[PDB]
């Protein structure tokens, strides 16, 4: 139902007229986005599979809507870019993105572990041409060359770990069938076992160690910022260690204590250093350490509770900082640098923008029930009943998420830009559209959010 | 298995065993039909000419000669997987004393905690 | 950092040392102000300066790495133990918590019957 | 020497030769996409969309089980003296070791 | 009509190939058709209709 | 009088405008939405003889919107 | 109703005979807006009401009943396995909602008393601590996230932490 629409999108935008071609590719992708909220919300107590398996149901992902909600909203920004170039260059890399789709589709429908890695790996492959490409300033390949050497480095020990599993306990295919799995009785050679099942999760979901993969491919900005969302959506989407803790090793929980406390640490270090740093890019590319490490203490701890914040803020996050990564770029396109002290000045130039930089900067803080206190919340509940000394640290890290947007406030919101005199036309219609399609649908999941929190909810 | 017992050495097709009806408009069959016009696109681009979609009609040629040699590419891996599961199933009725069944059972297991 | 008496104007001396050095800050201040002077009152320009000054700045926390800290000697070590050495600090502070909460379920409750969730 | 790698112009779209408007260049596709379509998917999507989300079709047993939980509450008081749960789904089991 | 039809060919494409999508994908049931009434979960004796519901 | 402050003002009113524009276009379907709870049947609970399970909509309750959709 | 306990009747009457004055601010301005808006918003909820004509009954509530214990049929098949797991989800589910019954009965006698609180209803407050912990054991809570396949081993640990008690005494 979802894949060959999406396949059809590959020759829509060739076979258009030259003039056109944005027109077709962003109103084509909104009406079947329109389809994913009308026919994969259907579900019963145990969700019952799609078809046969090439793509299957979803039990607890729901975020696949995101990927569909960021479907249209990549074509949006990516406007003011590659239009000097040729007609060609641009066919390309809205079809890069199409391809990035149609691979995502499959990762989260997909109920599998071994045609899921050959999709995990193969999301890689289209990002690494338009993050190489496209690049502002230098530097592209201390990023490029950076976002495969560490995901490809971790990933690659799933072929000796996932077969190792099927060759000795049936097949892994449905895990709906995946009722023969029997418990780890801890041994020395399941030890790497079990670590070659998470290391493949513990880089596209950042630590505080490996994680430097995600802070250079933000700075170096692939195409003007709305590339910067699908590098957003490669964090929510190593979403298997949803699966594979929950299924392949329930009781293993004696090795993830020492990587909880790993993450944990990559709390306060990263949220120190986003404080004096100097570009606006890696102000977000910080945030987006904290916010998903949040979800790596609460699968890990492995308790009911804990899955509930943590599937709710795979989506908070990835509508929230792709959010802030559109303001980076609705400055990036007027002022021509990502420092954050050049670019200063809100209300006085930028009036109605101002209130979005607003409502962006105040998600990363605990607002009224939209769906950022929501995911949070759980996981802080969560870790009192792991251990009481968690919300001493944790507590602190309250304090700096605070220091995470209001930092990025207060050096927007002065009336100077003496240095500064362009940036006339504050907003282009579309550019703040972008921001009201971000921020509504967290309005629209305050009213419900059952359909957002949903691992056996 | 990777050497012959039953089949005869050197044969393009099967032959001995050909009761086992191939596909018919099979849905492996349009992929490899799709990679044969796949084929008709990239060579406009290496020799420079007019269209990828809408260029010269030799097209025709890349999609035929995928799907002839894919059917018969196709005839032999519903052959070999099916010799493969012929020897499995005729290997335990021949042993017997190999394979053991065990059925309905209840045993205590360790619980975790949290 | 502050010393028993705050800085502001003590300890300055006119002497010939000094008249010369304010001359020299004053120099290099009008020069780097002047070049500033002719790009901003032009109305054919429309567009962000760039400044050397501000460039480099921005260079000196993202880059300027790996030519960097070729001399590690002791100091660079001390900071490892300031890095790493918290992680197992934090490792036998949880630890004794795991031998009082285990113990407790299995002889003498603690729990309470009211608990339920996780 | 760069001979013809100096090449920079500035480009910026803001009223000049575009009176209002958002994409680059031609007025007659300007309109008919950036507030036409790009505000069509804006209203079927997110107010049409609206009545979907979680409201609707039931969505995983919620207010099945409401109803469900209250019939087997009255019958099981009014009988039995357990409520609910005490040994549930483990009635004769096969020994223990 | 010859303007019209001129004018829009990829246009027509996207819906079309939903129409193709949703009808390929649904008959993946049919290779699926075993344990089509088994247990009690929902089974239920057939009264005009042939086999219940697809 | 004064000059006054000078902000783009026409950019931004005009986006509100534009927004509400297509929330109004769509907000007639809304309107009609609560006139379909009054007019027909919203809910009731009811034993059911033994006769169907499911016909149209297999469990339908609050609303008659989601029986519609249930169809489809 | 019928589900719900509550109390059984409440008092609730003014005798008003100390003080004229203005004989009662609170029960005029009760009358008086009776009339105003709360009648004229009765005669509208009832002319929709009556407008409906109508009504579909439906099936509303499904079956499914039994189906076989889960702790019957083992040895890993998947055609056993998972009808019996599907049961088993269904009652977590349903147990779920029914402790919010129990907890909410717990709430009414706080909102009606408030004064007495703990010194009355004694019933609601009984009830509450034999089902919880009852559940504690059985559903979940310490058995981690919710499987049938382990939900066998909570109740078996329990049983054999019973027999080992038994033996002793």
């Amino acid at each position: 139902k979802y894949i060959i629409p999406t396949i059809m999108l590959m020759p829509l935008t060739w076979l258009s007229k030259n003039n056109m071609i944005w027109v077709n590719s962003t109103a084509h992708s909104l009406l079947i986005s329109f389809t994913s909220l009308l026919l994969m919300n259907q579900f019963g107590d145990n969700s019952l599979n799609f078809s046969l398996l090439f793509f299957s149901d979803s039990l607890s992902t729901p975020l696949l809507i995101l990927t569909m909600w960021l479907l249209p909203l990549m074509l949006m920004a990516s406007q003011h870019h590659l239009s000097k170039e040729n007609l060609t260059r641009k066919k390309l890399f809205i079809t890069m993105l199409i391809s990035l789709q149609l691979f995502l589709i499959m990762t989260f429908t997909a109920m599998e572990l071994i045609l899921f890695y050959i999709l995990f790996e193969a999301t890689l492959v289209p990002t690494l041409i338009i993050i190489t490409r496209w690049g502002n300033q230098t530097e592209r390949l201390n990023a490029g060359l950076y976002f495969l050497f560490y995901t490809l480095a971790g990933s690659l020990p799933l072929l000796v770990a996932l077969i190792y599993i099927q060759n000795t306990v049936g097949s892994l295919n449905f895990l709906m069938l995946q009722y023969w799995v029997q418990p780890v009785h801890n041994s020395w050679s399941n030890v790497f076992m079990w670590l070659a099942c998470m290391m493949a999760f513990m880089v596209k979901m950042p630590l505080y160690g490996l994680h430097l993969w995600l802070p250079k491919a933000h700075v170096e900005a692939p195409i003007a910022g709305s590339m910067v969302l699908a590098a957003v959506l490669l964090k929510l989407g190593g979403y298997g260690m949803l699966r594979i803790t929950l299924i392949l090793n329930p009781m293993t929980d004696f090795m993830a204590y020492p990587f909880i406390m790993l993450s944990l640490w990559g709390m306060i270090m990263t949220s120190s250093i986003c404080l004096r740093q100097t570009d606006l890019k890696s102000l977000i590319a910080y945030s987006s350490v904290s916010h998903m490490a949040l979800v790596i203490v609460a699968i890990l701890i492995q308790t009911p509770w804990s899955y509930m914040g943590a599937t709710a803020l795979m989506i908070a996050h990835g509508l929230t900082s792709s959010m802030l990564f559109c303001l980076a770029n609705s400055n990036y396109e007027r002022i021509h640098s990502r420092t954050m002290i050049l670019a200063r000045g809100l209300q006085t130039l930028l009036p109605l923008m101002a209130t979005w930089w607003l409502l962006a900067s105040l998600t990363n803080l605990a607002l009224p029930p939209t769906i950022n206190l929501i995911g949070e919340l759980f996981v802080v509940m969560s870790t009192f009943s792991w251990s009481n000394i968690t919300i001493i640290l944790m507590g602190v890290n309250m304090v700096i998420t605070a220091l995470y947007s209001l930092y990025m406030l207060i050096m927007t919101q002065r009336g100077k830009y003496t240095y500064h005199i362009n940036n006339i036309s504050p907003s282009f219609t579309r550019e703040n559209a972008l921001m009201s399609l971000h921020i509504l649908p967290l309005l629209l999941l305050t009213l419900n959010p059952k359909i957002i929190l949903g691992p056996l909810y | 298995x990777x050497x012959x017992x039953x089949x005869x050495x050197x044969x393009x097709x099967x032959x001995x065993x050909x009761x086992x009806x191939x596909x018919x408009x099979x849905p492996r069959l349009a992929f490899v039909g799709f990679l044969g016009y796949c084929s008709g696109l990239i060579d406009n681009a290496i020799r420079r000419r007019p269209v990828l979609l809408a260029g010269l009609h030799r097209q025709l040629l890349y999609i035929t000669s995928f799907v002839f040699v894919g059917y018969y590419l196709l005839k032999r891996q519903d052959y070999m997987y099916a010799v493969r599961d012929h020897d499995m199933f005729s290997y335990i009725k021949s042993h017997x004393x190999x394979x053991x069944x065990x059925x309905x059972x209840x045993x205590x297991x360790x619980x975790x905690x949290x | 950092x502050x010393x028993x008496x705050x800085x502001x104007x003590x300890x300055x001396x006119x002497x010939x040392x000094x008249x010369x050095x304010q001359a020299e800050r004053l120099a290099i201040r009008s020069r780097l102000k002047r070049e500033y002077q002719l790009q901003y009152y032009d109305p054919s320009r429309r567009g962000v300066i760039e400044d050397p000054a501000l460039v480099r700045w921005t260079y000196a926390r993202s880059a300027n790495i790996y030519p960097n800290f070729r001399p590690n000697t002791k100091t660079s070590l001390l900071g490892a133990l300031f890095g790493i050495g918290p992680l197992v600090f934090w490792y036998y502070v949880f630890k004794t918590d795991r031998d009082r909460k285990e113990k407790l379920i299995q002889e003498g409750k603690l729990d309470r019957t009211f608990n339920i969730s996780y | 020497r760069w001979q013809e790698d100096p090449e920079p112009e500035d480009e910026n779209l803001y009223e000049k030769n575009p009176d209002s408007h958002g994409y680059d260049k031609d007025p007659a596709v300007d309109i008919w996409n950036m507030r036409v379509v790009f505000f069509f998917g804006f209203s079927i999507v997110l107010v049409l969309g609206s009545t979907f989300v979680a409201y609707l079709p039931d969505y995983r047993m919620q207010e099945w089980a409401r109803r469900e939980a209250e019939r087997l509450v009255k019958y099981r008081e009014a009988h039995g003296l357990p409520i609910m749960e005490s040994n549930c789904f483990d009635p004769s089991k096969i020994q223990l070791p | 009509l010859l303007q019209v039809v001129r004018d829009h060919w990829v246009h027509v494409l996207v819906p079309m190939g939903f129409v193709f999508g949703y009808y390929l994908d649904r008959k993946n049931d049919e290779k699926l058709t075993a344990f089509r009434n088994k247990s009690l979960l929902y089974k239920r004796e057939l009264k005009p209709n042939e086999e219940v519901t697809w | 009088r004064l000059f006054i402050i000078k902000p783009s003002g026409f950019y931004d009113k005009r986006f509100l405008k534009l927004l509400r524009f297509y929330i109004l276009l769509t907000g007639i379907p809304v309107a009609i939405g609560i006139t379909l709870i009054n007019v027909x049947x919203x809910x009731x609970x009811x034993x059911x003889x033994x006769x169907x399970x499911x016909x149209x909509x297999x469990x339908x309750x609050x609303x008659x919107x989601x029986x519609x959709x249930x169809x489809x | 109703x019928x589900x719900x306990x509550x109390x059984x009747x409440x008092x609730x009457x003014x005798x008003x005979x100390x003080x004229x004055x203005x004989x009662x601010x609170x029960x005029x301005x009760x009358x008086x807006x009776x009339x105003x808006x709360x009648x004229x918003x009765x005669x509208x909820x009832x002319x929709x009401x009556x407008x409906x004509x109508x009504x579909x009954x439906x099936x509303x509530x499904x079956x499914x009943x039994x189906x076989x214990x889960x702790x019957x049929c083992q040895e890993k098949d998947v055609l056993c396995m998972f009808e019996a797991e599907m049961q088993w989800r269904r009652d977590y589910k349903v147990d779920q909602e029914i402790v919010n019954i129990i907890q909410e009965r717990l709430k009414a006698c706080q909102q009606r008393e408030g004064e007495s609180h703990r010194q009355n209803c004694a019933k609601e407050l009984e009830q509450f601590t034999q089902v919880v912990k009852a559940y504690q054991d059985r559903y979940x809570x310490x058995x981690x996230x919710x499987x049938x396949x382990x939900x066998x081993x909570x109740x078996x640990x329990x049983x054999x932490x019973x027999x080992x008690x038994x033996x002793x005494x």
